């Protein structure tokens, strides 16, 4: 979850989300020194009284700066792109989760071996046990086996949904009829938090996603309670 | 391809309506001929209330909002197997 | 099929359409369709600017492929020169509207 | 005398007023929406009601400012003002066809506004998204009317870009080649194309969500064997074209203040400036699917779709280091106007920066729908787009009215709108990485410093709005008349006085061949 | 009195009717989808019909008795037409792209095949194929109304364009029957929906050409076109070859490939 | 039918200073009227209708 | 650009008046609609 | 019979994020083997593990919904 | 022939800067107004 007055991103709880603090970085990095450069150049120009308003020769420096630009994307391009089939990447997973949006809650899925299935909705402002937080708190939440591949799919059965855990790594759009697929891998046991990602009409703002991360022994025995 | 035929060195309007009159239209007779000469009704096709068709989400703006703009009782059924 | 009957702009065109069209018989450009084609610019033999009025807009292009046209008011009287490479311009009025 | 001018015209001088009368109107509404926005999320808690009433606000702030304010002013007003006297021309082709290019708009914000009115209206984002825009989720006349409003503005664009692309192509000069025309009409004419493109496939798009809602077509509807991404790739094929006709007549505008305000004769490097548009404008084609990296398309595509969206950075960096060359060994002269000039350049730069952070689709799937997006669009568009229409009117001002602003006012207001928008926007980027997501009403706690600091901002700049609409009445207050204007030798469009006679070039220019 | 050769279009009500037309035609559209009455739509197309035979009446004044159309003018009208086209061709496209989505990844609530179960599709061989043969004849036809203007033969270019104009009528005629002798609906799932909208948008083109064709062959009764100036009639042609073209592709698309 | 273009030309092309859209004759003074009557009867009438569909009904 | 003197000059009076009535007339309006928003959810 | 069964693993047939395509053939190739060993006097625990594939990966108001509609004779897939 | 010059070319009088004020604050003024009073329709209905 977000701290208050916080400037980039939620702690990397899974190890893909780690990766792409790195890439932007790397990025930032990259994007600091053009913007420094523009910034000083433009200082540059308005700060002398010497003057050459008479032709000059096109032809000579649009090289360099067409060449250079088009080497730091490629510096940009590779890991990127590295990391984008990283993510996709073949996975062989240990358990399989469905969840499903609707107008206005996630439900969710778990069944591998029985049917075991239930609603998950917000907590409202005004029945919360002090300590749990406003917005971000639901009744049910979705208890995961830790340091294992776990396969999430996201469908809708309404309107268009987004299910995401930013502190993951993951945002994957729920839509109806549309079975969507990604990794979820938590180094890491806790709570971790996320919100609808997409647009659905009157309680958009108040669908939120809640994951319990719990070792695998904890994980099976709340299983069978479930059931 | 250059289709087949001949001309194009003695070019103008009456090489136009030669293949009008020559090509053109003779071509629109064998069609009308084929055509109205496999008509006669096809058996019209066993109703089943499949979901993914005759789809109602909304009234059509006319009739009684369940009735399609160039309906035919013959072939097109309602909802709810044909009509009579 | 060449029967007949279809008329000619010769006989059936009227309004500017046609002015431009008898115009363009005699060897004449009153409403500048083609472009003015050049002389040495000097002070001799300026070009030669048709206006109606007292001053027209000329439009130097100082060097061919030059992507910047360099844009002034030529008035009645004596040949003025283009700001950038000085060739002369001379206006011409009348003529055109006879 | 006065239906026959202002109701009746076949003039580009008055057809360019009566646009930049109508987006001055449509911002204030704009401006407005965009302050009942930031007054929801200026505290913690709900102010208006739900999602619903909000969303509505949110929907009609994009479309009023994207279609009704910065369009019309830049194409609509500066286009037809502009256009020919830069060229010489006495008129655009179809003069006739021009006036009800406007006057298809009005009747469309009217269609957009009565979108509001009923029922709850358009709640649905100006993507405009089924099943969200559908019968079920969203019945009665709310959004039928949203689709109507778009394709009203639809075709007051195509009959423009007709116009514009007829009128640049036909009546320049017979000796004047298009590399001889000025660096802003190029950038009309590419726009013109892009929207000529780019607009019948939104409107097939609308127009099959139109059928799906009242007509019992399936396109969107999985029930059917629909598919609501369809749409998405349909939007978007638009989508993306029109953020780029929203900001290539900008680059028009800038090309030609900051020529003017170093005193060079032209911007450096114009065949470079031409090519750097063609180029924009090609590989904006493209690239639509880099706003649905999350709904789950194939890697190699999202790989392929990234790649070609950060190409661009190169022929648009050619622009932006052409515009500092320009500066280069110039006599600078301070003008407002070239102060929202160079102010769009460095804060334009920003925008398109975030831009290529989210072209990364691995990334993006963390900053999608997050506000870091909405930071990207309003540094572009809010200090982009606008700075840039700031600058063109302040500069060009005493050609169309004939009077002359105060400056010292007018440098007053740059400094106000500088640091509002600012203040706005940039604490969004932190919202966005975050993870507030966007088109929310409320959020939580952590998120208050932030929202709170940025909704402070959007009111210093209502303030510098408001101040505006009185530096312009003061100017027709006071009357000052244009004595002398600078540099005419290489700006035709200042050539006929301040202002120039309804007819300008009854006779037309001069130009030899050799 | 002007030195160029522009036209200077006097002012004019047509743009204000025109417009003020699209709201009531919008308007209208809104109030019979949903409120149930189609009063507004009405006074809608008629208000629309009047602003384009009196725009378009004015057009011919301004060319044919006032003489205004130049060649400068008459070659801006050509880039105009074609623009046009252009837009035109980017609208089906999107018709295209419906079909061609659908087709290629058919959904499992059709049964993951094409045509979905359930849908009998027209046989291409039968009345498709007719009107198929039935445009393309009807373009050598016109090309013949073409060669006998500029060759000025006005007994040939009347009968060929009454050919011409017969056959698009004939074209109609028998679409709107295979329409209402069709075993689908517009509500009988995505191939109902890509199939008449596409065909029901390209219809609807037939119809404009084939009243514009109608319009040539009046004037051209009337005398107005000579053997070089003639821009109305190559507009047309234009427009009626577009439409020519939209069948080739639906008919290669939706009748042969897609059953 | 025969050639009456030269004359319309002459009507049309004559100097009483009225614009195209009503050098016709009397006919073309109506049918405007008509034309334009409509579309302000029609634009109040969408107005009225607005009007009544912003506000629900029992 | 040399600009002619002001025909009809804007005394900083007036400029004062200008600014005031231009300010009001955005405020007032939004204040009133904003000001009653309690009483429109709980009429 | 080669069980000891987690979850679905990886098909290559279906390598996307899409995997709509995955859970409807599985249910197919299911409903197909259970008909097919039925009607010719067989073992219908051939086709038991592409019923878990099915159950594992599909929405339950999927099958639900697909279950309905065979027992109602309006499923559009050829079994 | 239509009138030209400073002040003369737009649909507006700029003759007496009051009545122009007034005619500015109606004009901006409505505009920047209209979404409140949409904000405020919207909300008695329910
Ligand atoms: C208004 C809110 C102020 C908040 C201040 C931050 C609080 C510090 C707590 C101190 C807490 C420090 C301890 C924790 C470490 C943070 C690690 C982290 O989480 O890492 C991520 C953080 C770290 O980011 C930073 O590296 C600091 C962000 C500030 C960037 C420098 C510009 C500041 C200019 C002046 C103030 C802004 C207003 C003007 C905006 C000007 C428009 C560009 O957040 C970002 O990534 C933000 C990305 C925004 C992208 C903007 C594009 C660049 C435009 C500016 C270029 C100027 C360069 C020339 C030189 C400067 C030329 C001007
Ligand atoms: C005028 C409007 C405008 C402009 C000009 C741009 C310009 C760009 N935009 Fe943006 N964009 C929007 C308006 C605009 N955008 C809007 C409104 C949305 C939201 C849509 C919605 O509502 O969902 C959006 C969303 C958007 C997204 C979607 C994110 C998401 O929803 O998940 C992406 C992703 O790639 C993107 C990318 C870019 C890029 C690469 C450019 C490029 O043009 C950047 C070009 C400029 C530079 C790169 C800087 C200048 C170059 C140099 C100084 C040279 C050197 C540079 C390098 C070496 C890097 N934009
Ligand atoms: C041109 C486009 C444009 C402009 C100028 C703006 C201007 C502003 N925008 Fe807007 N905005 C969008 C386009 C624009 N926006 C779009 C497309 C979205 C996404 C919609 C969606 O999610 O569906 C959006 C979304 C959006 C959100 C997201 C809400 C949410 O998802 O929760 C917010 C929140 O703060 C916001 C705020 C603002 C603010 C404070 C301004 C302020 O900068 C406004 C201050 C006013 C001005 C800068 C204009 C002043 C100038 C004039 C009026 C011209 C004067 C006329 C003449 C001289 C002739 N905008
Ligand atoms: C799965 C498919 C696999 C295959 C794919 C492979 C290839 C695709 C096909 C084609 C692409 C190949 C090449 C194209 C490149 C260049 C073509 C150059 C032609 C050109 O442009 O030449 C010009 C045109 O010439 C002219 O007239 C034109 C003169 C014409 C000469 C031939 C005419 C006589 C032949 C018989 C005509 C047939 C009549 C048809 C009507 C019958 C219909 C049934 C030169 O003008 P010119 O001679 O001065 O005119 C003098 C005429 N008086
Ligand atoms: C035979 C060729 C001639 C066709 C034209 C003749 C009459 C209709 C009039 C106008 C149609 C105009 C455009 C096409 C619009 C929609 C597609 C309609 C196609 C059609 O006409 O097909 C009919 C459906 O009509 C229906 O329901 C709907 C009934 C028609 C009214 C629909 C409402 C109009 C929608 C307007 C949207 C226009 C937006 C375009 C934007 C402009 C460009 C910017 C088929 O009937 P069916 O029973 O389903 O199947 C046959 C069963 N045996
Ligand atoms: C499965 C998907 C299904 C969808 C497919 C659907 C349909 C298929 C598509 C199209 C077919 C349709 C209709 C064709 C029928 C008739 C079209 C009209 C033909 C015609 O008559 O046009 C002629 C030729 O057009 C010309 O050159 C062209 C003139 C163009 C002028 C406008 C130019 C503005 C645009 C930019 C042009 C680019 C220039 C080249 C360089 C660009 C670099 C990229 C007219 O010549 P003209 O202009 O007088 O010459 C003067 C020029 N000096
Ligand atoms: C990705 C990051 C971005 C990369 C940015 C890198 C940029 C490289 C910058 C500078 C390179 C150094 C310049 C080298 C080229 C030769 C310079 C030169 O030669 O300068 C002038 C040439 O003039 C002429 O054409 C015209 C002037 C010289 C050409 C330079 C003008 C443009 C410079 C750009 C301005 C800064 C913007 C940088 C962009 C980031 C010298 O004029 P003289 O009076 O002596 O001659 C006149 C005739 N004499 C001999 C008879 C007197
Ligand atoms: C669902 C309901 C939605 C309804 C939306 C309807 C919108 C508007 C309705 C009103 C439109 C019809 C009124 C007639 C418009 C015809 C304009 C025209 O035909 O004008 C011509 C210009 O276009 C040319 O050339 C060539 C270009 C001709 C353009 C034809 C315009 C047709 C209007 C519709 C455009 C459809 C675009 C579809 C693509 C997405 C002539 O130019 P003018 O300057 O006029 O005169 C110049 C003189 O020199 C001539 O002597
Ligand atoms: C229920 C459904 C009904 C739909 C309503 C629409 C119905 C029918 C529209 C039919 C189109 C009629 C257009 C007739 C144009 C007449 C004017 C004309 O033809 O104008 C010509 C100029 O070109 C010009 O402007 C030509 C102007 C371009 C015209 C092209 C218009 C295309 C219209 C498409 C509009 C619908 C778009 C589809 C939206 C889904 C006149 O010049 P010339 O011919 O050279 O003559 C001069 C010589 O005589 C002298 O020597
Ligand atoms: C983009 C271009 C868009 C083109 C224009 C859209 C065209 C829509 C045309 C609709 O035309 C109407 O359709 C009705 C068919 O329902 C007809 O009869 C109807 O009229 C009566 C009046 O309410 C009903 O009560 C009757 O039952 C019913 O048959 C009516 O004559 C006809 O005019
Ligand atoms: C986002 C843009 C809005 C920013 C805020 C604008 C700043 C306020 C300027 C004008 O506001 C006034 O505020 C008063 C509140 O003090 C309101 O009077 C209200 O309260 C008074 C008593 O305090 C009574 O006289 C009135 O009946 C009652 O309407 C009054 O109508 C309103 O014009
Ligand atoms: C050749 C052409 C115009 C020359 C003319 O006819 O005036 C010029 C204009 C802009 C030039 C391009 C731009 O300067 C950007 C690139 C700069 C590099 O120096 C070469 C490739 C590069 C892609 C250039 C190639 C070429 O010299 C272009 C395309
Ligand atoms: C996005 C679009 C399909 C949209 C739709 O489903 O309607 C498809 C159609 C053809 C595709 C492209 C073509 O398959 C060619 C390329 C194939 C590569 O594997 C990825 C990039 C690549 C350039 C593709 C990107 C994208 O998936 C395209 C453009
Ligand atoms: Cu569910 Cu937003
Ligand atoms: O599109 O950014
Ligand atoms: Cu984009
Ligand atoms: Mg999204
Ligand atoms: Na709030
Ligand atoms: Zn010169």
């Amino acid at each position: 979850m977000a701290y208050p007055m916080q400037l980039g991103f939620q702690d990397a709880t899974s190890p893909i989300m780690e990766e792409l603090l790195h890439f932007h970085d790397h990025t930032l990095m990259i994007v600091f020194l053009i913007s420094s450069l523009v910034l000083y150049i433009i200082s540059l120009m308005l700060t002398t009284k010497l003057t050459h308003t008479s032709t000059m020769d096109a032809q000579e420096v649009e090289t360099i700066w067409t060449i250079l630009p088009a080497i730091i994307l490629i510096l940009i391009a590779l890991p990127s792109l590295r990391i984008l089939y990283m993510m996709d990447e073949i996975n062989n997973p240990s358990l399989t989760v469905k969840t499903m949006g609707h107008q206005w809650y996630w439900s969710y899925e778990y069944t591998d071996y029985e049917d075991l299935s239930f609603d998950s909705y917000m907590i409202p402002t005004s029945e919360l046990k002090p300590g749990e937080l406003r917005l971000l708190e639901v009744d049910n939440r979705v208890v995961l086996p830790m340091e294992m591949t776990i396969r999430m799919l996201v469908s809708s059965e309404d309107v268009l949904h987004s299910w995401a855990v930013p502190s993951l790594g993951l945002k994957t759009d729920a839509i109806p009829g549309r079975l969507n697929q990604t990794t979820l891998m938590s180094s890491r046991p806790g709570l971790y938090y996320g919100q609808c990602s997409e647009i659905c009409g009157s309680n958009h703002s108040f669908m939120p996603i809640v994951l319990e991360l719990v070792p695998l022994k904890y994980f099976e025995k709340w299983s069978a309670s479930m059931l | 391809a250059s289709a087949a035929k001949g001309d194009h060195g003695g070019t103008g309007a009456r090489t136009w309506r030669f293949l009008t009159f020559g090509l053109a239209l003779p071509s629109v007779a064998l069609c009308t001929l084929n055509s109205w000469l496999h008509s006669g009704h096809r058996e019209r096709p066993a109703f089943i209330p499949y979901h993914h068709l005759r789809i109602r989400t909304k009234p059509f703006s006319w009739g009684d909002g369940n009735h399609t703009f160039f309906h035919n009782p013959r072939v097109n059924p309602l909802p709810t197997g044909y009509e009579k | 099929a060449s029967g007949g009957g279809v008329p000619t702009d010769e006989e059936q065109a009227t309004g500017l359409e046609r002015e431009v069209m008898l115009a363009a018989r005699k060897g004449q450009d009153p409403y500048n369709i083609l472009a003015p084609k050049a002389t040495s610019g000097t002070k001799e033999d300026p070009n030669l600017v048709p206006s109606i009025t007292n001053k027209r807009i000329v439009g130097c292009i100082c060097e061919e492929d030059n992507s910047t046209v360099i844009w002034f008011w030529l008035h009645k009287g004596e040949a003025q020169r283009c700001p950038s490479c000085g060739t002369h311009y001379k206006l011409v009025p009348h003529q055109l509207a006879h | 005398m006065f239906i026959n001018r202002w109701l009746f015209s076949t003039n580009h001088k008055d057809i360019g007023t009566l646009y930049l009368l109508f987006g001055a109107w449509a911002g204030m509404v704009g401006t407005a929406l965009s302050l009942l926005i930031r007054a929801e999320l200026g505290q913690p808690g709900t102010l208006l009601g739900d999602d619903q009433i909000y969303n509505v606000v949110v929907t009609a702030h994009a479309f009023v400012m994207i279609f009704f304010m910065v369009m019309p002013i830049m194409i609509g007003g500066f286009g037809n003002w502009l256009v020919p006297l830069m060229i010489g021309a006495p008129d655009m082709a179809f003069p006739r066809m021009n006036n009800m290019s406007f006057w298809l708009l009005p009747p469309s914000f009217l269609l957009l506004l009565a979108s509001s009115m009923v029922e709850a209206g358009a709640g649905t984002g100006w993507t405009v998204y089924p099943p969200l825009a559908g019968n079920l989720a969203h019945a009665g006349a709310s959004v039928d009317l949203t689709i109507f409003s778009l394709h009203l503005a639809g075709v007051s664009s195509i009959l423009g870009a007709i116009n514009f692309i007829t009128t640049i192509i036909n009546m320049k000069p017979p000796a004047m080649s298009q590399y001889q025309t000025p660096l802003f009409v190029w950038s009309v004419m590419i726009t013109a194309v892009l929207l000529l493109l780019s607009l019948p496939v939104l409107a097939a798009g609308i127009t099959m969500l139109l059928t799906d809602r009242n007509l019992n077509t399936t396109f969107f509807d999985p029930a059917g064997g629909g598919d609501p991404i369809l749409y998405q790739h349909l939007f978007w094929f638009f989508g993306h074209p029109e953020v780029y006709i929203l900001i290539l007549p900008g680059f028009g505008m800038i090309s030609h203040i900051v020529t003017y305000y170093s005193g060079k004769k032209e911007p450096f490097g114009y065949m470079g400036m031409v090519w750097a548009m063609m180029s924009i404008g090609f590989l904006g084609f493209i690239v639509w699917a880099h706003h649905m990296f999350t709904v789950g398309m194939d890697v190699d595509t999202r790989a392929y779709f990234t790649s070609a969206t950060m190409i661009i950075a190169i022929p648009t960096g050619v622009k932006v280091f052409s515009w500092l060359a320009t500066l280069h060994g110039g006599n600078i002269k301070w003008s407002p106007a070239m102060m929202w000039a160079l102010g769009f350049i460095f804060l334009f730069t920003v925008g398109g920066l975030t831009g290529i952070v989210l072209a990364n689709s691995s990334l993006d799937i963390v900053l999608h729908d997050t506000y870091y997006v909405v930071a990207h669009f309003h540094y572009v568009l809010s200090m982009g787009a606008v700075f840039a229409i700031m600058g063109g009117f302040v500069h060009w001002f005493p050609l169309f009215s004939g009077y002359t602003l105060n400056d010292t006012w007018a440098k007053i207001h740059f400094a106000i709108m500088f640091v509002g928008v600012n203040m706005t926007f940039f604490p969004q980027h932190f919202l966005g990485l975050s993870g507030m997501p966007r088109r929310y009403s409320d959020y939580p706690d952590a998120y208050t410093m932030w929202n709170t600091i940025s909704s402070m901002g959007s009111f210093i700049s209502l303030t510098a709005v408001m101040l505006m609409v009185f530096i312009i009445w003061e100017a027709f207050a006071s009357k000052r008349e244009v004595l002398t204007v600078d540099l005419t030798t290489t700006n035709l469009e200042w050539l006929n006085g301040c202002p120039p006679p309804y007819h300008t070039f009854e006779e037309p220019t001069y130009v030899n061949l050799k | 009195h002007q030195t160029h050769a522009y036209h200077m279009v006097n002012p004019s009500p047509w743009p204000l009717t025109g417009a003020l037309s699209a709201l009531l035609m919008t308007s209208g559209l809104t109030m019979w989808f949903h409120f149930n009455s189609m009063t507004l739509l009405m006074i809608g197309l008629t208000t629309n019909m009047l602003t384009m035979y009196q725009w378009w009446r004015d057009v011919i004044r301004e060319s044919t008795f006032q003489g205004h159309h130049t060649p400068a003018v008459q070659k801006g009208l050509r880039y105009g037409m074609i623009l046009f086209i252009i837009s035109e061709v980017l609208f089906f496209t999107g018709f295209f792209w419906a079909f061609y989505h659908s087709s290629l990844a058919p959904t499992p609530e059709l049964g993951g095949c094409w045509p979905p179960t359930g849908i009998h599709p027209l046989n291409p061989l039968e009345v498709p194929l007719l009107n198929t043969s039935v445009l393309l004849a009807s373009g050598v036809s016109i090309t013949w109304a073409h060669h006998s203007l500029m060759e000025g033969d006005r007994k040939h270019m009347l009968q060929a364009l009454f050919i011409t104009i017969t056959l698009g009528v004939y074209f109609t005629l028998l679409q709107a029957s295979e329409y209402y002798e069709a075993p689908f609906t517009i509500s009988d799932g995505v191939y109902g929906s890509t199939f008449f909208v596409a065909t029901g948008f390209h219809g609807l083109h037939v119809i404009i050409g084939s009243t514009f064709l109608i319009v040539c062959f009046f004037r051209q009764l009337k005398f107005h076109f000579t053997s070089n100036h003639h821009f109305g009639f190559e507009a047309a042609a234009w427009y009626w070859h577009f439409v020519d073209v939209v069948w080739l592709f639906l008919y290669v698309s939706i009748y042969w490939w897609g059953s | 039918f025969e050639n009456r273009v030269a004359e319309k030309q002459k009507l049309f092309q004559e100097d009483n200073g009225l614009p195209v859209h009503l050098k016709g004759g009397a006919t073309d003074n109506i049918l405007y009227r008509v034309t334009m009557t409509l579309c302000l009867g029609g634009t109040l009438y969408s107005l009225y209708c607005l009007g009544w569909a912003s506000f629900p009904h029992k | 650009i040399t600009a002619k003197p002001a025909k009809t000059p804007t005394s900083p009076k007036e400029q004062a008046i200008g600014l005031s009535v231009t300010f009001l007339s955005f405020l007032l309006p939004a204040g009133w609609v904003l000001y009653h928003l309690d009483n429109y959810k709980k009429s | 019979k080669i069980k000891n069964y987690q979850t679905a693993p990886f098909d290559s047939r279906f390598p996307n994020q899409n995997q709509t395509r995955n859970c409807w053939q599985n249910y197919l190739d299911f409903h197909r083997c259970e008909k097919a060993m039925t009607a010719k006097g067989g073992d219908v625990s051939v086709c038991e593990w592409y019923r878990r594939v099915y159950k594992s990966l599909c929405p339950i108001s999927w099958v639900s919904t697909w279950d309905d509609r065979r027992a109602e004779g309006t499923f559009p897939g050829k079994i | 022939h239509y009138e030209e010059g400073p002040g003369k070319n737009i649909p507006f009088s700029v003759e007496n800067k009051w009545r122009l004020l007034a005619m500015m604050t109606l004009f901006f003024g409505s505009g920047f107004a209209a979404p409140f009073f949409i904000v405020r329709h919207q909300l008695l209905k329910k």
